[PDB]
């Protein structure tokens, strides 16, 4: 029951870039959601 | 031990990639835990 | 019936990344819909 | 008549992922349309 | 004249998925246009 | 006859695909006519 | 029979795929009917 | 001058799907422009 | 004649595709003219 | 058995992939059930 | 200088469909810009 | 002459493709000039 | 230094269509920016 | 535990351009977020 | 160290068009940001 | 000389393409200068 | 050693690419630290 | 030396491409510096 055997059926050259892209987009989405839906993080950017 | 699969890799190589992904995931988790602790301390969140 | 035979006609290298993308996008869509259509989860982000 | 013969002319590896994408996007579109155009399902999310 | 001969010059694997995509998107576009530009179908969703 | 075209199909196969598309189009048209009659009856459209 | 088509499949394989899609569509329809009954009972729609 | 010779240099499998997509999108664009920029066709949809 | 071009087609086939496109465009134009006459009659356009 | 399909896989490999997807789906379902219980407890959703 | 030698280095199957796509998109863009930025052609659709 | 370039075409073929593009552009220009004259006459533009 | 040698390393079939797309999009972007950010060119369209 | 071995399974020609695109888009996203969510950097552009 | 060896592993035909696209889009992004976030450059377009 | 590079072209062909781009850029620049002079004359820009 | 992997590279080449990425990352980090110090000095951020 | 890498290029060719990009970046930098000086003089920026 070794999930790594998925790499025997899905080539890493196809899936690994996809998951890297998804990780980047997900982190950017968390940051954007917090930026939009809060007053801080937007006042921290503003400073004083 | 010697079979080549349609992707062109063997079982050992596929398990090495899996272990690598798991190790990088643990490092990422550690950094994320540190970042979340800092966010809890500084940001006005969860309190 | 045996649905695993779908992999005898559709290569896993083509379909599995697609459904992984579907999982990611669907989870992001649920989270975004709840974020937009509720006052909490956006006040939980705000805190106090 | 036998519509399965379409798989003799359209490779399943090309058409089946496309129809899976269509099914996913159509379900998401129905859910999003009901979410946007109703007061409930958006108050069910809100709760009390 | 025999329009089926187009399949002798355009491969069905390229054109048939495209026309299926067109059919799906056109039906969704009709439904979305009626949803946006009418008061009913949006009150039928709302119910009472 | 028996000629293979740049798409890899013969004329009989191409005509079979055409007849299939036409038959499916007729079934789709019948269902769409039923749906339009139901819409006319139930919706305020055309009234 | 035993004829290989441009997609690389025979008639039996193509018909098996069709039967598979039809079989899965019925389970999808059953789950959808259950979901629509639950929606009618719980949601204000059709009321 | 024979414009059919455009198919001796551009493969029909590449261009014909493109022009079909263009035709579909152009018809949808005309319909959408009429829908957006008129009061009728949007009152014909709603009826009475 | 009998000359195969980089697309894999001969001049006769290319001219056949052209004639087919012209015939289809003429049918499309006829239907479009009928639709435009109907639009002129029924819609406030051009009035 | 021992038959190679157009994708390049045998029945055993295709069934192994299916079993893996089902096992990962059950783990995902367990985590999702835990997350939904936590959401029900901690959020105003469902009273 | 014979600008027709551009097809000895750029295959027509790549450039001609592309230039047709720009022709269509540019015509649609001119029409859309005039439609949006004027009162007529939007009162011509409406009629009376 | 008779020299095949990386696109698979000879110089004469590319030149006659260019001549065809020029002829089509001239026809398009004629129709566009007619359309612009009609627009100037009918639309409130350049007035 | 000869900048044509880039064509010894970048295929003209790949780069020339891309730069043609860039030229078209840049011209359309200049026209659109002037259209949006001015009162004339939008009154020239309107006329009188 | 050498992370260079990721290049023995994922082609650098596929992953390196993707990560360069990610770097560019992330820098542009940081700049755009700060531009949108602050009064300065938008007053620094304005000058006096 | 010699960064030119990046072309021994990444094909210039893949990376050079991508970086040209990045350069074009970045310049257009700077111009658009200054256009949107300033009163001048938009009054320079307007003239008098 | 006579060397074929990974794109399939020799230095003479690559320099021909460069000279062509440079030659077309000058005609584009001339038309752009004419258009900018006309814009300066006819539009409120730069006045 | 002297073993070609599915990507067509050896271990030494893959490790050289890794060291290159790490060296470029350090240069980028230095420039970014300088830029962040300048931002802290000039911008109203963190003050 | 005299080694073909997976991209099909030698070290000398790869370094020539790098030198080309670096040489072009300096002309781009000079034009950008001139444009920024003109912007500083003519625009309200940095004033
Ligand atoms: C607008 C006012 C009316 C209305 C009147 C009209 C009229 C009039 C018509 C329709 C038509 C349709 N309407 Mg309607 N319709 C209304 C509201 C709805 C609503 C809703 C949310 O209330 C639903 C869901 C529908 C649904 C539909 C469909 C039954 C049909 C779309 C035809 C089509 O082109 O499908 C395109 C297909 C899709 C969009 C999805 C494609 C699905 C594919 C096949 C999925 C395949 C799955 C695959 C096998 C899975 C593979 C998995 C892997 C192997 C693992 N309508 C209302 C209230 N509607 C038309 C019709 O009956 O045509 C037949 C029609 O004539
Ligand atoms: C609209 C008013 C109602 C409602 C009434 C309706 C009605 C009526 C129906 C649904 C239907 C559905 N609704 Mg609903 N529904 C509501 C609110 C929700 C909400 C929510 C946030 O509240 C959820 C999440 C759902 C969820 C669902 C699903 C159970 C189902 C979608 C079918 C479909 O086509 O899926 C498409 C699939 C996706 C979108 C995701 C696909 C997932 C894929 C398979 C992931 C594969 C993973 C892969 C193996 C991973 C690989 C990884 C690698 C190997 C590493 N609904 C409300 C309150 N809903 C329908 C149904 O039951 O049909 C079966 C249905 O008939
Ligand atoms: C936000 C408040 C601050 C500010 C503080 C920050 C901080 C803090 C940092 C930056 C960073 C950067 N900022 Mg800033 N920055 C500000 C405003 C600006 C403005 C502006 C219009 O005012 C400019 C243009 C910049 C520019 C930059 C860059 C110097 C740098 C981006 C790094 C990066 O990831 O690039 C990604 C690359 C791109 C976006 C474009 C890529 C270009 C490629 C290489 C083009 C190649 C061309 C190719 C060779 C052509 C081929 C042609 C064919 C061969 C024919 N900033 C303001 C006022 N900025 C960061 C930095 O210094 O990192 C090094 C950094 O740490
Ligand atoms: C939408 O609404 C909001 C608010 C955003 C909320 C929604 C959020 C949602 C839905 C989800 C959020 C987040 C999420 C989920 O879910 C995140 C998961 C992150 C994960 C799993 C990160 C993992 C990282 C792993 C990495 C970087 C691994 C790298 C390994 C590498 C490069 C190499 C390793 C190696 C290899 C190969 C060979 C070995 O010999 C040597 C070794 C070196 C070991
Ligand atoms: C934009 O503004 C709005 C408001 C939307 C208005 C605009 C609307 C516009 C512009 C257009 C609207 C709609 C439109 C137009 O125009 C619709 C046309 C629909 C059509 C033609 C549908 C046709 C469907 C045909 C199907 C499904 C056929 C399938 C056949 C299959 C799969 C197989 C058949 C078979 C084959 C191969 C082999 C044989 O051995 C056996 C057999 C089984 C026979
Ligand atoms: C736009 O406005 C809104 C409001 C959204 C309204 C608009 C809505 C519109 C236009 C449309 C809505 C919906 C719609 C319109 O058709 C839905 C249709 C859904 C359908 C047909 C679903 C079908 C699913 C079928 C599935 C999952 C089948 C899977 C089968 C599989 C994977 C395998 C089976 C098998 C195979 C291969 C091999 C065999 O050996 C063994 C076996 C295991 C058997
Ligand atoms: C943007 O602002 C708005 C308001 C939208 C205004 C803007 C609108 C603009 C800019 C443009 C609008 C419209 C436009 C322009 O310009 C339309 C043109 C439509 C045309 C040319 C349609 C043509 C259709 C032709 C078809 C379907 C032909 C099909 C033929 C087929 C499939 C086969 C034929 C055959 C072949 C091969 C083989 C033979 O053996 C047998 C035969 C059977 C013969
Ligand atoms: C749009 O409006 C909103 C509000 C969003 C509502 C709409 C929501 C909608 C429509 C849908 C929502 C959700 C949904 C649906 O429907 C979700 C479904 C999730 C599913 C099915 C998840 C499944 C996950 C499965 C996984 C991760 C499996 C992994 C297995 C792996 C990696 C490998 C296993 C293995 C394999 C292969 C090879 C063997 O050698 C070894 C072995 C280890 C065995
Ligand atoms: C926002 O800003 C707005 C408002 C949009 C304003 C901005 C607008 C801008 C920037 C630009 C606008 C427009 C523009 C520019 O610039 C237009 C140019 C149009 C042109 C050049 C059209 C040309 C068409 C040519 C055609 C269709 C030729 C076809 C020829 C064919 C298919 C075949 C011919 C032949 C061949 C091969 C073989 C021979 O044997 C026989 C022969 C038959 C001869
Ligand atoms: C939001 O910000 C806004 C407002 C948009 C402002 C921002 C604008 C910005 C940032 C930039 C604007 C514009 C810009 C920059 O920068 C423009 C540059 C234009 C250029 C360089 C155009 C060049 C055209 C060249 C052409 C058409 C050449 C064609 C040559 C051809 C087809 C063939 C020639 C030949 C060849 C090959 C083979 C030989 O055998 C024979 C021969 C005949 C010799
Ligand atoms: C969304 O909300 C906002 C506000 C945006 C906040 C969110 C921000 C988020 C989520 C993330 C932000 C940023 C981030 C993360 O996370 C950034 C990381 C940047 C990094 C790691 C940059 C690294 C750059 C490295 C470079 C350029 C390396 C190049 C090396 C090259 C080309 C070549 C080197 C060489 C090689 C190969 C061969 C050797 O022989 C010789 C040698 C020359 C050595
Ligand atoms: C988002 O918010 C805003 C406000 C936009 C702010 C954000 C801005 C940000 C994040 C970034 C901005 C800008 C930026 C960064 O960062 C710019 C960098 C530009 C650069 C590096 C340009 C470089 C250009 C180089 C060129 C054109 C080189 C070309 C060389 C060529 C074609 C050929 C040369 C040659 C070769 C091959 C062969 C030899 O034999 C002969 C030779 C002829 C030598």
């Amino acid at each position: 029951m070794n999930e790594g055997r998925i790499f025997l059926y899905v080539s890493p050259e196809v899936i690994l870039p996809i998951m890297f892209l998804i990780l980047v987009l997900t982190s950017l989405t968390v940051h954007f959601a917090i930026l939009i839906n809060t007053t801080w993080f937007g006042d921290f950017f503003q400073g004083s | 031990d010697t079979k080549v699969y349609p992707t062109g890799l063997t079982e050992a190589q596929a398990l090495e990639i899996n272990d690598g992904l798991k190790w990088g995931t643990r490092i990422y988790f550690g950094i994320a835990v540190a970042a979340h602790i800092l966010a809890f301390i500084l940001t006005p969140w969860l309190k």
